[PDB]
C-alpha cells in the first residue's frame, strides 16, 4: 500500500492509491470499488 | 424533518470510477432530509441526474462541492449547515474549483433556502461557470464571527446567466425566478430582535432557540432549531444525563435524561451506536480512544497511553531479511507501542549499507520509538548515535519479555557504546532473557539497579563486565542523586530513580510536599506529592487541605454547597423533578436554595430575591 501526504499524513489502504488534485494543491486517495473514507479505511457498509 | 443519513467523509478522495463515485453519493444521500456528518459532492460528471439532493434540509458538518463537471446542484430545500466540523481548517461551506478543460461545470447553484451557516466561513474559487450567488448578501447566511474569514471569488466575464428578477432584495439571488430570489431574515428586521425574523417589524420577531427563521412567535414555530429539537420543541440542551441531586449536593443519574443524536434528544441510543461522555449518540469513537460495554450502554473511554499498535519487529514479517532499524525502515514504527517480535540496533544502521542500497539513518529520527512500551522478543542495541548521551528513544519501555533471546541467550543487550547512562527509567520486567551491558566505557549507573528483581524467570543472569569502574564514576561524582532510594538509578536526575528516597511528585523523586509553601498546595498519601483541588483556599504556614477533591479544603476558595467547595453556586441546573435549582449566596458564602416560586433565579432569600 502507498504513502499519502493528506493533512493527517496516512496511507491509502485497501488496495487503494494516492492522487494529487493540481487545481487545488492537494492530495487524495483512488478507492478501489466497495471502500470509504479519505484513506480508504471504511467497508462501505452495504457494498460487500 | 427526519429521516436521518450518515454523512460522508472523504474530503476529496475518489471512490473509483466516476460511475462508482456517482453511485456511493446516490445511495448515501438517497431520500435523505437531516445529514448527521458532511455532505460531499465531487467528480460528479455532465448530466447525471443530481435530483435526490433536492430532498436535503439539514446539514450538521460541511458542504463541500469541488470538482464537479455537472451544470446544477438542486441544494433546493438545504435550510441550515451546521458547521460543526470545518473543511480546510475553517469553511462550512466550499465550493471550489467547479470545471474541466473548456471553462465550464457548475453554472446553477439554487440555494434558495439556505439561511444559515451556523459556524464557520464560506469558500468560492474557481467557478468560471457560475451564476448569480455572485450576488448573495452573505451577511445574512453567515454569523458575524466567521463574516472576516471569507475566500470570495467569481470569475466569468460574461455567460449564460440571467439577470434576478425584479423582485429581489438589493439584487440578490440564487438563480433565474422569483423563487430563487435571497430571503433574509436577519438584516430587514429590528432592534428589537435577538435573533431573526419573519419580517421587517418587530411583532416579526422570533424565538432565540430558531435558526432559520420562524412560522411564528413560539419556540415550536421554528423553522430549524438552533441547538436541539426534543420532541416537538426546540431546546437548548437535551434532558441531562446527570442530575442535581440535593441530599449529596452533588450530580445523580437521571432517570429522565436524555442522549443526543445530532441535533436530536432521543431515549435512547439506535442501530449500533456508542455514547459520549458529551452524552452524545455516535457511529464510532474517535482516534485518541476506544472503548467496550460499561454497565449496559457502550461508552466511549480514553486510552491514555496512545493507543495500543502492534507492529511487526526486526526479523519477521514484513520487515523479514532486515538487519536492522534502518532509513528505509523506522518510518513504519510510528504511532507503535509494542513489538510482536525483536529490536535489532546495529552498526549498519549509522553507517548505511551499499548491498541493500540503504542510505545511513538520520540519529533523531530514533525517536519514532519512543512509544513503543513492550518488546515481545528481546532488544539489541550494538549501535548509537555518539552525540546521544542516553538510551532515551526507549524511556517508555515497560516490558521487555525475551520470548526469543538473541543467540537464545540475551533479551537485552547493550555493547559497544559511547552512552553515560542506561535510559530505561520506564523499565519494570525482562521476565525469561539473559541481560548483557558490555564494552559501554562511559555507562555508569547499570550497577546501581538490582537486575534481579526485574526478571520472571528464577534461572537469569546478568553480566555488567568492562564498563567503567565503581571506583571512576564514584569519583567522577557519578552516583545515585542524593533523593533516591538504595534501589538504583537509570541516570543522574532525580527523574532517573527506580523509588524515593522521601517523597514522588508525579515522576521526579523530592524533598518536602508543598504542605506549607508550594507552588500548588499539597498532600502526602503513600509518600507521593497530590496536588489540592483548586478549590481550596491555600493556608499561611498551616495545611490547605486533606485530601483529594474538593470536600477536603480546609476553606473554600469561593462558595459553599454542602460539603462542597464551588466556583460558582449552583444556577439554572436540572433538578429531583419539575425544576431547575438555583441558589444564592450567602455573606459568609454558603448557598442556599432560591424561593421555590422564582424560577428566574434570585439574588437572595425569600420573595425579595426574585423581582417580577
Ligand atoms: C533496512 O530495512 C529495509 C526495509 O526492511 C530493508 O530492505 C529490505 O531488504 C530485504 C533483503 O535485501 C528485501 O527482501 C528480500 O526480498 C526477496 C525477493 O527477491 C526475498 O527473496 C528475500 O528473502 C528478501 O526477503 C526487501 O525487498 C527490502 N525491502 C525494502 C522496502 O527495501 C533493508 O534490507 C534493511 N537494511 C539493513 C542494513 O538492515
Ligand atoms: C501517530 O504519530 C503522529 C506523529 O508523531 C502523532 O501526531 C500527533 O497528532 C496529535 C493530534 O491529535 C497531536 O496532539 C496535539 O493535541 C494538542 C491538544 O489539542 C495540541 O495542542 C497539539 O498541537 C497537537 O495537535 C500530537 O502532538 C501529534 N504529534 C506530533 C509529532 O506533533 C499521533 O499522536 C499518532 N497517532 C495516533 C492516533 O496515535
Ligand atoms: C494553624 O492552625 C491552628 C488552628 O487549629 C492555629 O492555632 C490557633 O491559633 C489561634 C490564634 O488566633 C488560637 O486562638 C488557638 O488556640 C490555636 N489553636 C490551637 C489548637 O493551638 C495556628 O494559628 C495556625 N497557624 C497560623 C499561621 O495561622
Ligand atoms: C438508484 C436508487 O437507489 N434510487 C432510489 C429508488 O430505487 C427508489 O424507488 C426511491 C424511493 O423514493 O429512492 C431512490
Ligand atoms: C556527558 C559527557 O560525558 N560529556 C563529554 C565530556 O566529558 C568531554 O569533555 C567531551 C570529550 O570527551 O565529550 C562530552
Ligand atoms: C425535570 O427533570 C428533567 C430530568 O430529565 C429535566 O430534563 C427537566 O428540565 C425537569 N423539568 C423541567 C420542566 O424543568
Ligand atoms: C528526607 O529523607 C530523610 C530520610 O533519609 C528524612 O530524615 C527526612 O525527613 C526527609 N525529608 C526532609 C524534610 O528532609
Ligand atoms: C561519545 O561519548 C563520549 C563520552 O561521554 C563523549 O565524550 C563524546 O563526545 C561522544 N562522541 C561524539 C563523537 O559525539
Amino acid at each position: 500500500d502507498s504513502e499519502c501526504p493528506l493533512s493527517h499524513d496516512g496511507y491509502c489502504l485497501h488496495d487503494g492509491v494516492c492522487m494529487y488534485i493540481e487545481a487545488l494543491d492537494k492530495y487524495a486517495c483512488n478507492c478501489v470499488v466497495g471502500y470509504i473514507g479519505e484513506r480508504c479505511q471504511y467497508r462501505d457498509l452495504k457494498w460487500w | 424533518e427526519k429521516k436521518v443519513c450518515q454523512g460522508t467523509s472523504n474530503k476529496l478522495t475518489q471512490l473509483g470510477t466516476f460511475e462508482d463515485h456517482f453511485l456511493s453519493l446516490q445511495r448515501m444521500f438517497n431520500n435523505c432530509e437531516v445529514v448527521l456528518g458532511n455532505l460531499e459532492i465531487t467528480y460528479v460528471q455532465r448530466n447525471y441526474d443530481l435530483s435526490f439532493l433536492k430532498t436535503i434540509q439539514e446539514v450538521a458538518g460541511y458542504v463541500l462541492i469541488a470538482l464537479n463537471t455537472v451544470e446544477r446542484i438542486p441544494l433546493e430545500n438545504l435550510q441550515i449547515i451546521r458547521g460543526n466540523m470545518y473543511y480546510e481548517n475553517s469553511y462550512a461551506l466550499a465550493v471550489l474549483s467547479n470545471y474541466d478543460a473548456n471553462k465550464t461545470g457548475l453554472k446553477e447553484l439554487p440555494m434558495r433556502n439556505l439561511q444559515e451557516i451556523l459556524h464557520g466561513a464560506v469558500r468560492f474559487s474557481n467557478n468560471p461557470a457560475l451564476c448569480n450567488v455572485e450576488s448573495i448578501q452573505w451577511r445574512d447566511i453567515v454569523s458575524s464571527d466567521f463574516l472576516s474569514n471569507m475566500s470570495m471569488d467569481f470569475q466569468n466575464h460574461l455567460g449564460s446567466c440571467q439577470k434576478c428578477d425584479p423582485s429581489c432584495p438589493n439584487g440578490s439571488c440564487w438563480g433565474a425566478g422569483e423563487e430563487n430570489c435571497q430571503k433574509l431574515t436577519k438584516i430587514i428586521c429590528a432592534q428589537q430582535c435577538s435573533g431573526r425574523c419573519r419580517g421587517k417589524s418587530p411583532s416579526d420577531c422570533c424565538h432565540n432557540q430558531c435558526a432559520a427563521g420562524c412560522t411564528g412567535p413560539r419556540e415550536s414555530d421554528c423553522l430549524v432549531c438552533r441547538k436541539f429539537r426534543d420532541e416537538a420543541t426546540c431546546k437548548d440542551t437535551c434532558p441531562p444525563l446527570m442530575l442535581y441531586n440535593p441530599t449529596t449536593y452533588q450530580m445523580d443519574v437521571n432517570p429522565e435524561g436524555k442522549y443526543s443524536f445530532g441535533a436530536t434528544c432521543v431515549k435512547k441510543c439506535p442501530r449500533n451506536y456508542v455514547v459520549t461522555d458529551h452524552g452524545s449518540c455516535v457511529r464510532a469513537c474517535g482516534a485518541d480512544s476506544y472503548e467496550m460495554e460499561e454497565d449496559g450502554v457502550r461508552k466511549c473511554k480514553k486510552c491514555e497511553g496512545p493507543c495500543r499498535k502492534v507492529c511487526n519487529g526486526i526479523g519477521i514479517g514484513e520487515f523479514k531479511d532486515s538487519l536492522s532499524i534502518n532509513a528505509t525502515n523506522i518510518k513504519h514504527f510510528k504511532n507503535c507501542t509494542s513489538i510482536s517480535g525483536d529490536l535489532h540496533i546495529l552498526p549498519v544502521a549509522f553507517r548505511g549499507d551499499s548491498f541493500t542500497h540503504t542510505p545511513p539513518l538520520d540519529p533523531q529520527e530514533l525517536d519514532i520509538l519512543k512509544t513503543v512500551k513492550e518488546i515481545t522478543g528481546f532488544l539489541l542495541i550494538q549501535a548509537w548515535p555518539e552525540n546521544r548521551t542516553d538510551l532515551h528513544a526507549f524511556e517508555n519501555l515497560e516490558i521487555i519479555r525475551g520470548r526469543t533471546k538473541q543467540h537464545g541467550q540475551f533479551s537485552l543487550a547493550v555493547v559497544s557504546l559511547n552512552i553515560t547512562s542506561l535510559g530505561l527509567r520506564s523499565l519494570k520486567e525482562i521476565s525469561d532473557g539473559d541481560v548483557i551491558i558490555s564494552g559501554n566505557k562511559n555507562l555508569c549507573y547499570a550497577n546501581t539497579i538490582n537486575w534481579k528483581k526485574l526478571f520472571g524467570t528464577s534461572g537469569q543472569k546478568t553480566k555488567i563486565i568492562s564498563n567503567r569502574g565503581e571506583n571512576s564514576c564514584k569519583a567522577t561524582g557519578q552516583v545515585c542523586h542524593a533523593l533516591c532510594s538504595p534501589e538504583g538509578c537509570w541516570g543522574p536526575e532525580p527523574r532517573d530513580c527506580v523509588s524515593c528516597r522521601n517523597v514522588s511528585r508525579g515522576r521526579e523523586c523530592v524533598d518536602k510536599c508543598k504542605l506549607l509553601e508550594g507552588e500548588p498546595r499539597e498532600f502526602v498519601e503513600n509518600s507521593e506529592c497530590i496536588q489540592c483541588h483548586p478549590e481550596c483556599l491555600p493556608q499561611a504556614m498551616n495545611i490547605t487541605c486533606t485530601g483529594r477533591g474538593p470536600d477536603n479544603c480546609i476553606q473554600c476558595a469561593h462558595y459553599i454547597d454542602g460539603p462542597h467547595c464551588v466556583k460558582t453556586c449552583p444556577a439554572g441546573v436540572m433538578g429531583e423533578n419539575n425544576t431547575l435549582v438555583w441558589k444564592y449566596a450567602d455573606a459568609g458564602h454558603v448557598c442556599h436554595l432560591c424561593h421555590p416560586n422564582c424560577t428566574y433565579g434570585c439574588t437572595g432569600p425569600g420573595l425579595e430575591g426574585c423581582p417580577t
